[PDB]
């Protein structure tokens, strides 16, 4: 949510750079959130 | 019989290795003919 | 090369690593028990020089000994290739049967050369009959070299 | 503490040594660097061991690392 | 500084040896009994 | 105006580079500049300056004559 949220920012005040930087950040932790979050419910599922 | 003593896995990968590794190596050097011969300039027209 | 950010996990390509790494640990204990082989031809080497019986006492019991442990744990590992469904532990068994023939082919070469130690053989005569035994030895390793590729 | 009363200085390393330790570094730390690459793609999860990778990474990196300054003097870059 | 010569000749050498080892690739992958399992 | 730039380094070598801007101040040139006059006559241009001499250092080593566009070969 917060990356989507991160857009209407860029359209205010960021410029392209800055919003890369903090995008860079935001993607690993939602990134690193998702690839835990599948893997149980894969498993869940397979059950 | 030291070469057949290593399993296949590791002999195709070696070769692998040595034959990309050589031809990035001419493929740099076969350009710098120019740069030696003459002085480090930028050539032709365009580039400038 | 530690990390790993997988989902969803293959057992197959799983148990076929495993298989793997136990193949190569088949594969070094074969070639120790091909190297204790060694240890006990020199034995029987510097047995003929000293003629002593002594020496090649204690070396023929270290091979029994050492050997035994690699065709149990040679044997442990293959339950568990056999567990997988791989179709080479039937293999490894066929080798330690011909290991088995080579092992007493071994005993064949020691008894020889107590007896041409004692008297009892002729050298003459020995040289034949050490011929044969390591001519079908090398026949022997060398199926096992074949079988051991198909490993 | 003037130039005549004083001593002078030179590198410890003389010029026409620069060539011969520059090719003699860099093969070994070569050496090495091919071995670590071909260990860690060949061995698989069960087969690895971190102690062995760590003496072979520290034992190329210092050989190659001297080899290269070497290299940059022969060149004439001086530091 | 290597002279134009020095670097032909470096060139020749390379492509050669280069071309060969893929001969001998060749060699070893139809070789390999794996590749046919 | 000159700069002289002289770094010194401990592995046994010190560089030196000189950066010479010159103006030739004698008497200004009027009208065209004929090619063909100066190679002809040896008279032509005689108060224009064509090459001078510098004296380096005995142990200069891997001297080099270049210009902001390039090398310089004319240099002996
Ligand atoms: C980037 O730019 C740099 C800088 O420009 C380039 O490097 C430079 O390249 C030039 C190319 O010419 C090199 O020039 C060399 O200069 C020396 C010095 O020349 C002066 O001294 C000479 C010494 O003569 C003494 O003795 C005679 C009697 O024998 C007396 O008369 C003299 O007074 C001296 O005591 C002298 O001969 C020269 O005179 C010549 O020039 C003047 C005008 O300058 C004329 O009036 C004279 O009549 C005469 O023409 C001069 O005063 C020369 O010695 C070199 O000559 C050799 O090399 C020439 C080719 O470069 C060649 O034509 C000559 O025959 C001679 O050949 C040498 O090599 C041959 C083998 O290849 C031998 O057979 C031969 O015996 C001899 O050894 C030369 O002209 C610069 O040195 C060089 N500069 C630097 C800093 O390196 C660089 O290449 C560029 N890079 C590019 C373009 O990629």
């Amino acid at each position: 949510a917060a990356m989507l949220g991160l857009m209407y920012v860029y359209w205010t005040q960021l410029n392209m750079f800055q919003t890369l930087k903090y995008l860079a950040i935001l993607g690993s932790v939602t990134f690193l959130a998702g690839n835990r979050m599948l893997a149980q419910q894969a498993v869940k599922r397979t059950a | 019989f030291g070469f057949l003593r290593l399993s296949y896995e590791k002999q195709d990968t070696l070769l692998k290795l040595l034959i990309l590794s050589m031809a990035a190596v001419l493929s740099f050097s076969t350009r710098l003919f120019a740069v030696l011969r003459f002085e480090s300039v930028i050539h032709e027209f365009d580039p400038y | 090369v530690r990390l790993d950010f997988s989902i969803t996990k293959d057992p197959a390509a799983e148990a076929r690593m495993k298989v793997a790494c136990i193949t190569e640990q088949v594969l070094t204990l074969v070639n120790k028990r091909i190297g204790l082989y060694r240890h006990f031809d020199e034995t029987v080497n510097r047995y003929k020089q000293s003629r002593d019986i002594s020496t090649l006492n204690s070396g023929k019991k270290s091979l029994e000994t050492e050997h035994k442990a690699l065709t149990s744990e040679i044997a442990l590992l293959q339950s568990r290739l056999k567990t997988e469904g791989s179709d080479l532990c039937d293999r490894v068994s066929e080798m330690q049967k011909l290991d088995a023939q080579v092992k007493e082919l071994v005993l064949k070469s020691a008894v020889e050369a107590e007896r041409l130690v004692a008297g009892k053989l002729k050298k003459d005569t020995y040289i034949e009959n050490e011929k044969l035994i390591s001519g079908k030895r090398q026949e022997l390793v060398t199926k096992i070299d074949h079988i051991l590729d198909a490993l | 503490m003037e130039l005549e009363a004083m001593s002078r200085y030179t590198s410890p390393v003389n010029p026409a040594v620069f060539p011969h330790l520059t090719v003699v570094l860099l093969a070994i730390g070569m050496f090495f660097t091919a071995w670590f690459f071909v260990y860690e793609v060949t061995s698989t999860k069960y087969t690895r061991d971190i102690y062995k990778e760590l003496l072979i990474s520290l034992v190329a990196s210092l050989f190659m690392g001297f080899g290269v300054l070497f290299l940059l003097l022969w060149v004439g870059i001086y530091v | 500084m290597i002279t134009d010569v020095q670097l032909a000749i470096f060139a020749n050498m390379l492509g050669v040896s280069l071309f060969l080892l893929v001969v001998l690739y060749h060699y070893v992958a139809v070789n390999n009994p794996k590749k046919q399992e | 105006s000159m700069t002289r730039v002289i770094e010194v380094s401990h592995w046994g070598n010190i560089a030196v580079e000189e950066n010479v801007d010159l103006k030739h101040t004698g008497a200004v040139l009027k009208g065209p500049f004929s090619r063909y006059d100066y190679q002809r006559q040896p008279d032509s241009g005689i108060s224009s300056i064509r090459s001078f001499k510098t004296i380096l250092p005995a142990a200069a080593q891997d001297v080099y004559y270049r210009d902001e566009i390039g090398n310089v070969s004319t240099s002996h």
